[PDB]
């Protein structure tokens, strides 16, 4: 019958470990660099879009960086597409939230969701696995600013800055070495695009090969302003920090 | 009987490669090659009607496909999948979208309900993905004129101009030469003209191509008058004759 | 050899290897016998124990008044199967007030074993019967196969070495098809049958299992003390 | 729906997938649970090789069931999520139809039973997680420790570890914890605990996570410094 | 739950020496409309059963068919499907009570009374009644709707009880029944003059009988009946 | 790979086959019956001195009349108890009366073949089934992961099972005291036990028409522990 | 009919009637409105006797069941409870019954009043049934924790009596239970028609009626 | 609209004696004003030495009796071929009878027997389930005419004993298995007298260690 041709998605191997979700972080060791970096008045969410053309519309394009509320933001590193599944589930599951309480859901909350999803494909199903993972930029008033990351075995984990995708070994060795705690979001903006500029496989680092984001309190008083950089912007800021 | 398949058929390999996604990619390369070029005052996509033989009449067989009023989409790889994604987009567009709002879907919308659809097929029970790419342009009024690429895996890109399938490496060179933010849409479908030449092998007219725009508003094709609004579809397929006449001055 | 992984496939020659291997735990099994006249019906079974602190497993399985079988193999399929007929039994029963004629019996087990011989995920039963019975056309044995055949006969045995009781039977088939109201020579006759399967052991008080259904005996089993009148 | 049967027997008799599962639970970072006369406390490790985290919001290792319950872990941490859900459910769940609080035992059948669900059941693997389940009783003073793993086997502990070089610790425990008398204060226990996961942590500064749970639903975790000051007293007792 | 649209009146029954009696008009009521006037009402099955059935027509050509397909899958798989091992009224009956009685736990009823009548195999005689509730009961004589207040009375002259069966001759239970059937149309409003009569003897076998007519009716006195009390012209 | 419902080629299926293997690594279960009452002992082992070894639950009860002692893979064990517990109890809703021991051991075996692709796989575990009825006296039955079940004089199942069968071949008869069966089984205990034999480490349970179902107390079973040692010490 | 119950210092009183009806027709002078779920637990019955007897009896698998499993009496607390969950599943469903869970437990002795819409109420005292009024008037006027055992079950029996007399249907027999930490006690089927003549004389009531 | 319902009358008898039991019944079934049958039996013999009578909807009632005898052949299969006492049969019924505690078996339902210990056993039921066991009880349409007379001639209630004037009872001495049957015969006389849908015949069950028995009686006929 049909046992001949399963592949077992959710099984260990001798050794305890999950053979797909291995296979499935290989996968993303190929994707384009994210980071994120956490300051005490704001987070910095910057990444590096793959190999693109000069005939690649810019201006509409998003391949990186995506808003789940007003208060939260993901950066993406694997497969767009098995992304957007979820991107689109934590979405709902936020306005689900605020249907529910009457309050902007927690960002831990939120992230433990997506996580769960993610786990639920290593355990049952017999489905392959998510080849997704996402940092996770967001600001709420129990814990105020926060990143977190998930990957596709389910386990997150918060951070005050980390790096995902491709060369994520030598990022966070550049992240650990010049951050500190009481840094600032234009000083975080400024090594965030110092680490990829040296981590990056191309040859120099441009505005049309990036996607980048803040979240500020710098909005009008107690309340906070996401915001998804625009191309001549990414292409001010490169100029501001001495990279271009 | 029951579809006992009920696991995934597509899986990551120890390389982290996903390979029915790459061999699906592989048979979009075999496929015909095909294009789309976006001007500031529409959008061209076009491809080669290669005939399977010359008894059959490639008129019956429409590689361009009309999904809304303002929406087309072309492919390369294999046609009856790409049938069957037409069938679908313009189901979806109805139900998750006109149903709701009273209205057609804008193009990114769209494409990112046609994207859903490939990936379920990345990654549900006892399926194969979708061996074919698809080109969809398209024009909304609060986006206006855009043209996107999508694959096998779900991915989707927007693009000012490219190609796709067999001669779409050197194509996407000669376009690279040509395009800029100035073109006017009959410099376009000038410049898909040209670059569709070098892919072609046997006879090119109208009768073996196949072309279509989003431009300017149809009146003529809405099929009645009354309601100033409405002002007619944006897609228009280009006839045979009318190919042939932008072939002269080529 | 690559074609008896489940029962869903057929080997290059026909063959149905998981059926086959089905029908070698009948093999395996104790041997038990069946016979019959044109009054009664017997079934006479060898029960087996574990060793000498165990009991001795029951063989035969009444299903109505006038009718029940004897098991060899896999006594959990058994009892599968009979509970199966107690409920076809008593279908016919309740809502056409009829007993359920013998060969209709083993039309109804002969379908439920084929559709585990030719459906993915399931099995074939491991365990042959054999079902005596009364009803309106006389006395009647059959013989189940797990493959699904289902065979009327005069008198059979399955089990290890079943063949000796079967020779035995082919041979006296024209004196105890006569023996016509008279139970205890007819099991006489099933006792010395089911002796040329014996080698080694012989039949004792706890060991021996006997069971008859006639024209006026419902279907009774006689285990124990019961049975000692015929060692 | 996918009903294919992962966890199978092998020749020999052994359920590979189940076997499989304690390694990840060998993987995982180790684990402590030591009772005293009085309280339990529950240590865990937490690997160094992971910096620039923030400890405010990274999930804790020890887990809150209920008011006077509590579950540490060693393996998967997406997994033990699962079974914490589900034991928070289950614990609300009693108190809404038998209107009390579970038990310490009830709670971790329960898990265990969850678990050995997993290693019988069509198209699902087992939990690559391994607890340590820890209170105390409604209106009683007497100290209780469990212990799960996949299979769905549990058990009482005087004092148990769980995870990566478990196999010292509990070699350390067995020559240092006496059942004649426990330790008789919070202090002794906490030492003891700390003492044990200094067999095998590394450095003694945020690596060691300790959680102290008394009668009554007084549950506290301890913070750096104190911990600190426990590993400061240790080592300089030690030179000598 | 419903109503029933054309109907079918009285059936009469009753039993004798050596077998039983079956009768029924051949009329299809539309309410007071006598609509259909070549309905037969009484269904043998096999040449040992007569079923016969009062009510709604549409649940009786249903019933007419469960019948029908009864006998078809009897003879599946069986040799003696024509001897020892065919259909028996006992068997009939038991079917349809079963049925009838979990139509009516349904809330969904076969808007019927049937009598199924009949001789089994040791010769005994079967006679027994059914109806849309799951009702049955057994007696010397059966009779439905009109039949039971009117036919009865007359049919237990004859065999009040058990004992009066083998004192009661084919001629004389046959007589019974064709009186009776004129009593119900003298007082019937939705009887009929045609009707079909079957008997069922050990001996002789299924004899039925189609297009019998009432006669010898009483009408002459009629004449010198004149007003409703006091006129006299 | 291949089907969990699969036949070798001597007509045995694979699973349950594999599964009679797990068995033999379990600890020891022995049971004896008697006239005066049926004995259910068991092996604990502590893989830790740190165990607290009074939480190693292997003897459990079913019924007031009915016991069960485990080896095997003992968590597989825990569905099978429930279920035959609301058997037991059921079937005292449903009748008013005590349970057959022999239809409460029937109603566990139907659970074992209801394995396919239901469960997934045949119970890892076996089961002694020791209890009391009226019609049939005092009865112990082996139920196994196979969906058979024998009744037992005496029965021995785990990792020293075919060395304490041998003894209990040659140590019982038919007219054994409850006090001699209770030694027998600690006799036997103590034989086949890697770790030497004490109150802690190994368990005692009977049961009996009048006092029903009892797990023993540790202090009850250290001194029938001292009462062996001096008898075997006698001759 | 007519129950009642009620706590005091030597633990429970529960006392019932005896008597069933069918419309006007007397349809029972003797049917037990008690049942033993364990030695340490009652329960009472009011309303449609086959779901008192069905539910209670259902109640008593379930309270066997936590018994095995967790190797320790169930509370009276979680029993009462888990009847009223029962009655909340059928909802609506047109259940007839009221009853009393009389126990003795760890926190001492137990009474709760649980009826068909799933309410459940803890109390010292209870009466239910037709006759309940009747019951109440006596128990409300004479009842003390500081009572004695015989002074108690005396209370209760009385308490019946009231309620069969006035009440025309109850009456029949009076069934009396003391619930002790060791366990509840039978005290006997008193027959109304004998007992009402006892009281009368002993104790001088019921002066209006003529003997 | 359609009533799934029906009254096919009769009425039925139960006395437990010391060592016997009587199960009794009138043979007449009717709807409304009309006889269907004069014999048409309603008490039968179940299986072991129990006795059953559902009295009310005769569809119910020949449902119920099916469905019980049923559940004894499949306990003798499940425990085998164990004896199902009086005790547990009666439990047993109660289920079968609360399985349609939504759309009830519309009958009032006595069994009889002799319990473990050998003594006479009568058992009573209502539509929906409630069961107790009694030494006497009628069922039926003539229910209220005839327990009147046995709470007087078998329980002696209201009887006290001469010269006493009131102040002692008459003693409950048993009855015998002839006594009975006298009280049973007059109870259905009196009942036929008195009740339209009562008569044409009586048949009486008798329980016994020996087995059971049957005796048949007739009745008025009008
Ligand atoms: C007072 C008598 C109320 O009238 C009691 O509550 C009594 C409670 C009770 C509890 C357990 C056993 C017996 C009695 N209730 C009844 O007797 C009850 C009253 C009744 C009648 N129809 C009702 C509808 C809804 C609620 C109550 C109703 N009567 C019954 O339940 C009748 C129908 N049952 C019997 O009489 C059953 N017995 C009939 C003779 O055979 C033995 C069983
Ligand atoms: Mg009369």
């Amino acid at each position: 019958g049909s046992r001949r041709y399963d592949s077992r998605t959710t099984i260990f191997s001798p050794e305890g470990r999950l053979y797909q979700v291995e296979y499935a972080l290989e996968s993303i060791s190929h994707a384009g660099t994210a980071i994120g970096i956490m300051a005490s008045d704001g987070i910095v969410l910057a990444a590096e879009r793959k190999v693109t053309s000069t005939l690649l519309e810019q201006d509409t394009s998003t391949e990186k960086l995506y808003k789940l509320n007003d208060k939260i933001a993901v950066a993406v590193a694997g497969l767009t597409a098995d992304a957007e599944i979820l991107i689109n589930t934590a979405r709902i599951h936020a306005q689900n939230y605020l249907k529910t309480y009457n309050e902007d859901i927690p960002v831990e909350i939120l992230v433990r969701r997506l996580s769960d999803i993610k786990q639920g494909y290593t355990q049952h199903g017999g489905l392959r696995p998510f080849g997704v993972s996402f940092i996770y930029a967001g600001y709420d008033d129990r814990y105020g600013y926060q990143l977190y990351t998930s990957n596709p075995s389910g386990n997150y984990t918060g951070w005050k800055a980390i790096s995902v995708g491709a060369n994520t070994s030598a990022a966070q060795t550049l992240l650990q070495m010049d951050y500190k705690d009481d840094m600032k979001v234009d000083d975080a903006i400024e090594l965030a695009l110092k680490t990829l500029s040296k981590t990056t496989d191309s040859s120099a680092l441009t505005y049309d090969r990036l996607e980048f984001a803040t979240i500020r309190k710098g909005a009008n008083d107690g309340e906070v302003y996401q915001k998804i950089f625009k191309p001549q912007e990414i292409k001010d800021i490169l100029v501001k920090t001495g990279i271009t | 009987m029951t579809d006992r398949y009920s696991f995934s058929l597509t899986t990551f390999s120890p390389s982290g490669k996903l390979g029915q996604i790459d061999y699906a990619l592989t048979a979009v390369k075999q496929g015909v090659t095909s294009l789309g070029i976006k001007a500031t005052n529409g959008v061209v996509i076009a491809t080669e009607k290669k005939s399977s033989s010359p008894l059959a009449m490639s008129e019956t067989l429409s590689k361009v496909s009309l999904l809304t009023p303002d929406i087309g989409a072309v492919y390369s790889g294999m046609g009856p999948d790409y049938r069957v994604l037409v069938d679908k987009s313009r189901k979806v567009a109805h139900t998750s979208y006109k149903r709701i709002y009273g209205e057609y879907p804008p193009t990114k919308l769209l494409v990112s309900e046609v994207a859903k659809i490939m990936q379920e097929a990345t990654q549900s029970g006892g399926v194969r993905p979708f061996g074919v790419s698809l080109l969809i342009a398209g024009h909304d009024e609060f986006n206006g004129f855009s043209l996107y690429q999508v694959d096998p895996s779900g991915s989707y890109f927007p693009w000012k101009a490219t190609a796709i399938g067999k001669g779409s490496v050197a194509a996407k060179t000669f376009l690279e030469k040509r395009w800029n933010d100035e073109l006017e849409l009959e410099d376009a479908i000038h410049i898909a003209l040209l670059t569709l030449k070098e892919s072609v092998e046997g006879e090119f007219n109208g009768d073996t191509i196949e072309l279509a725009i989003i431009g300017d508003e149809n009146p003529d094709l809405l099929g009645y008058t009354g309601i100033p609004t409405d002002k007619g579809p944006r897609f228009r397929k280009l006839t045979s004759q009318e190919i042939n006449d932008r072939l002269e001055a080529l | 050899n690559n074609y008896d992984g489940d029962t869903v496939t057929f080997s290059p020659t026909g063959r149905l290897f998981q059926v086959e291997y089905a029908l070698e735990a009948i093999k395996q099994g104790s041997v038990t016998v069946g016979l019959r006249s044109n009054t009664h019906a017997v079934l006479v079974a060898l029960k087996r124990n574990a060793d000498e602190l165990s009991s001795y497993q029951k063989k035969i399985i009444k299903c109505d008044e006038h009718m029940g079988l004897s098991l060899a193999g896999l006594a959990p399929d058994a009892r599968v199967l009979s509970n199966y007929l107690r409920q076809q039994c008593n279908y016919s029963s309740l809502v056409f007030n009829r007993k359920l004629a013998v060969e209709r019996a083993g039309h109804l087990l002969c379908d439920k074993a084929q559709k585990n011989t030719q459906s993915y995920g399931g099995r074939p039963y491991g365990v042959g019967l054999l079902i005596i019975g009364y009803d309106k056309s006389g006395a009647h044995l059959l013989e189940f196969q797990p493959s699904g055949n289902v065979t009327e006969l005069y008198g059979t045995a399955i089990g290890a070495r079943s063949q000796g009781a079967k020779t035995y039977l082919e041979r006296t088939l024209d004196t105890f098809i006569k023996i016509d109201g008279n139970p205890d020579e007819l099991i006489k006759a099933g006792v010395e049958a089911i002796s040329q399967s014996l080698r080694d052991e012989s039949l004792t008080v706890d060991n021996l299992s006997i069971a008859i259904v006639g024209k006026d005996t419902p279907f009774t089993i006689y285990d124990g003390e019961a049975v000692a009148k015929y060692i | 729906g996918y009903d294919r049967a992962l966890s199978i027997f092998s020749p020999d008799g052994h359920i590979f997938q189940v076997e499989y599962a304690l390694e990840a639970v060998k993987r995982g970072t180790c684990a402590v649970g030591v009772k005293g006369k009085n309280c339990v406390v529950l240590g865990c490790e937490r690997r160094s090789t992971l910096k620039l985290q923030d400890t405010r919001i990274t999930p804790s290792k020890v887990s809150k069931i209920d008011s006077h319950v509590v579950l540490s872990f060693s393996g998967l941490n997406a997994d033990s999520r699962i079974l914490i859900e589900k034991a928070r459910v289950e614990a609300q769940s009693h108190r809404l139809t038998l209107e009390d609080p579970v038990t310490v035992e009830y709670l971790t059948r329960y898990v265990a039973g969850v678990q050995q669900r997993y290693t019988q059941s069509g198209g699902v693997r087992p939990f690559g997680v391994s607890t340590l389940i820890a209170g105390f009783d409604p209106r009683d003073d007497e100290p209780k420790l469990y212990q799960t793993e996949p299979s769905g086997i549990y058990s009482s502990w005087s004092a148990q570890t769980i995870g990566r070089n478990s196999k010292t610790v509990r070699e350390f425990l067995e020559k240092n914890y006496d059942r004649k008398e426990p330790p008789a204060t919070v202090e002794e226990c906490v030492k003891l605990t700390v003492r044990s996961l200094l067999e095998v942590v590394q450095t003694g500064a945020k690596n060691i996570e300790i959680t102290v749970v008394k009668p009554d639903s007084d549950i506290v975790a301890l913070s750096s410094e104190e911990i600190n000051q426990y590993v400061t007293q240790i080592e300089q007792e030690k030179q000598e | 739950t419903q109503q029933p649209i054309v109907t079918g009146t009285s059936v009469i029954s009753m039993k004798y020496d050596n077998g039983v009696i079956i009768a029924a008009d051949n009329l299809g009521s539309y309410g007071s409309l006598l609509r259909f006037n070549g309905v037969e009402r009484l269904i043998p099955v096999g040449d040992n059963t007569v079923v016969g059935i009062s009510g709604d027509i549409s649940d009786m050509q249903h019933i007419e068919r469960l019948l029908k397909d009864l006998v078809t899958e009897n003879a599946y798989d069986n040799p003696l499907a024509d001897a020892e091992e065919a259909l028996e009224p006992s068997y009939i009956f038991e079917y349809l009570a079963t049925v009838m009685y979990q139509r009516r736990s349904k809330m969904n009823p076969l808007w019927n009374a049937i009598i199924v009548a009949g001789v089994q195999s040791n010769g005994d005689q079967f006679l027994r009644y059914v109806n849309l509730l799951g009702v049955t009961y057994s007696s010397p004589t059966l009779a439905t709707g009109f039949g039971a207040h009117m036919a009865n009375p007359l049919l237990r002259k004859v065999v009040d009880r058990e004992s009066d069966i083998p004192k009661t001759t084919v001629q004389v239970a046959e007589e019974a029944i064709v009186n009776a059937m004129r009593v119900l149309y003298y007082r019937d409003a939705r009887s009929s003059r045609n009707f079909s009569l079957a008997i069922i003897d050990k001996n002789t076998g299924l004899t039925f009988k189609k297009n019998l007519q009432v006669e010898n009716m009483k009408w002459d006195f009629a004449k010198d009946i004149k007003g409703y009390g006091t006129q006299k012209i | 790979d291949r089907g969990v419902s699969t036949f070798s080629p001597e007509g045995r299926l694979f699973q349950v086959e594999y599964s009679l293997e797990a068995i033999k690594l379990g600890s020891t279960a022995i049971g004896i019956a008697t006239k005066e009452g049926v004995v259910l002992g068991v092996e604990k082992r502590a893989t830790s001195p740190l165990l607290e070894s009074d939480s190693i639950e292997k003897i459990v009860e079913i019924d007031r009349h009915i016991g069960c002692a485990m080896s095997g893979l003992t968590a597989d064990a825990r569905s099978m108890i429930e279920h035959a517990r609301t058997a037991a109890v059921t079937h005292n809703l449903y009748y008013d009366e005590d349970i057959n021991v022999e239809s409460l051991t029937q109603s566990v075996c139907d659970l074992a073949l209801r394995f396919g692709e239901l469960m997934s796989r045949p119970f890892g575990v076996a089961l002694l089934i020791a209890g009391h009825d009226a019609d049939d006296g005092y009865q112990l039955f082996h139920a196994e992961p196979s969906g058979t079940f024998y009744r037992y004089n005496a029965k021995a199942i785990g990792s020293g099972s075919e060395g304490a069968q041998a003894e209990l071949l040659n140590e019982w008869h038919s007219s054994l005291t409850l006090k001699e069966a209770e030694l027998l089984v600690l006799k036997i205990l103590k034989q086949v036990m890697e770790e030497k034999l004490d109150e802690n480490n190994a368990q005692l349970s009977c049961i009996t028409k009048q006092d029903g179902f009892k797990i023993y107390d540790n202090e009850k079973t250290a001194e029938l522990i001292k009462e062996l040692k001096e008898k075997e010490a006698a001759e | 009919t007519t129950t009642l119950a009620f706590k005091f210092q030597h633990g429970v009183i529960a006392a019932v009637d005896s008597r069933a009806s069918a419309g006007s027709y007397i349809s029972a002078l003797r049917m037990n409105k008690v049942i033993e779920i364990n030695p340490y637990l009652l329960g009472t019955m009011s309303g449609c006797a086959a779901d008192c007897q069905y539910w209670e009896r259902l109640l008593a698998k379930e309270c066997r069941l936590y018994y095995l499993r967790n190797g320790e009496r169930i509370s009276v607390s979680a029993a009462s409870k888990l009847l009223s969950n029962m009655m909340c599943q059928y909802r609506g469903m047109g259940l007839s019954m009221g009853s009393m869970i009389c126990g003795w437990d760890k926190k001492g002795p137990g009474l709760y009043y649980v009826d068909e819409h799933g309410t459940r109420l803890s109390g010292n005292m209870f009466s239910t049934g037709s006759g309940n009024t009747y019951a109440y008037g006596v128990l409300d006027s004479n009842y003390k924790w500081d009572l004695s055992v015989e002074d108690a079950l005396y209370l209760g029996k009385r308490s019946i009596l009231a309620a069969a007399h006035r009440d025309a249907y109850s009456g029949g027999s009076v069934n009396l239970y003391h619930v002790t930490e060791d366990g509840w006690i039978y005290h006997g089927n008193h027959d109304v028609g004998e007992l009402f003549w006892k009281v009368k004389e002993e104790e001088g009531s019921f002066n209006n009626v003529i003997g | 609209q359609f009533n799934p319902y029906g009254d096919n009358g009769g009425t039925i008898l139960g006395i437990a004696g010391e060592d016997f039991a009587v199960l009794a019944g009138d043979t007449r079934n009717i709807t409304d004003y009309s006889i269907n049958s004069r014999y048409e039996p309603k008490v039968f013999d179940c299986g072991d030495n129990i006795v059953m009578s559902a009295n009310g909807f005769a569809a119910d009632g020949d449902a119920l009796v099916k469905r019980f005898k049923n559940s004894v052949k499949w306990y003798h299969f499940d425990h085998n071929d164990k004896k199902l006492s009086i005790n547990s049969a009666a439990r047993n019924i109660q289920h079968l009878l609360y399985s349609r505690r939504f759309f009830p078996y519309y009958v009032y339902n006595i069994i009889a027997g002799l319990d473990e210990d050998g003594k006479g056993a009568v058992y009573s039921f209502d539509p929906v389930g409630s069961y107790q066991r009694e030494q006497c009880r009628a069922g039926g349409a003539a229910a209220s005419l005839i327990m009147p007379f046995l709470d007087n001639q078998v329980n002696f209630k209201n009887q006290y004993e001469p010269g006493t004037n009131g102040k002692v009872k008459k003693p409950l001495k048993y009855l015998s298995v002839e006594e009975v049957i006298k009280l049973v015969r007059d109870s259905f006389t009196s009942a036929t007298e008195r009740h339209i849908q009562v008569g044409d015949g009586l048949e009486i069950l008798i329980v016994t260690k020996d087995g059971v028995r049957k005796e048949f009686y007739e009745l008025k006929r009008d």
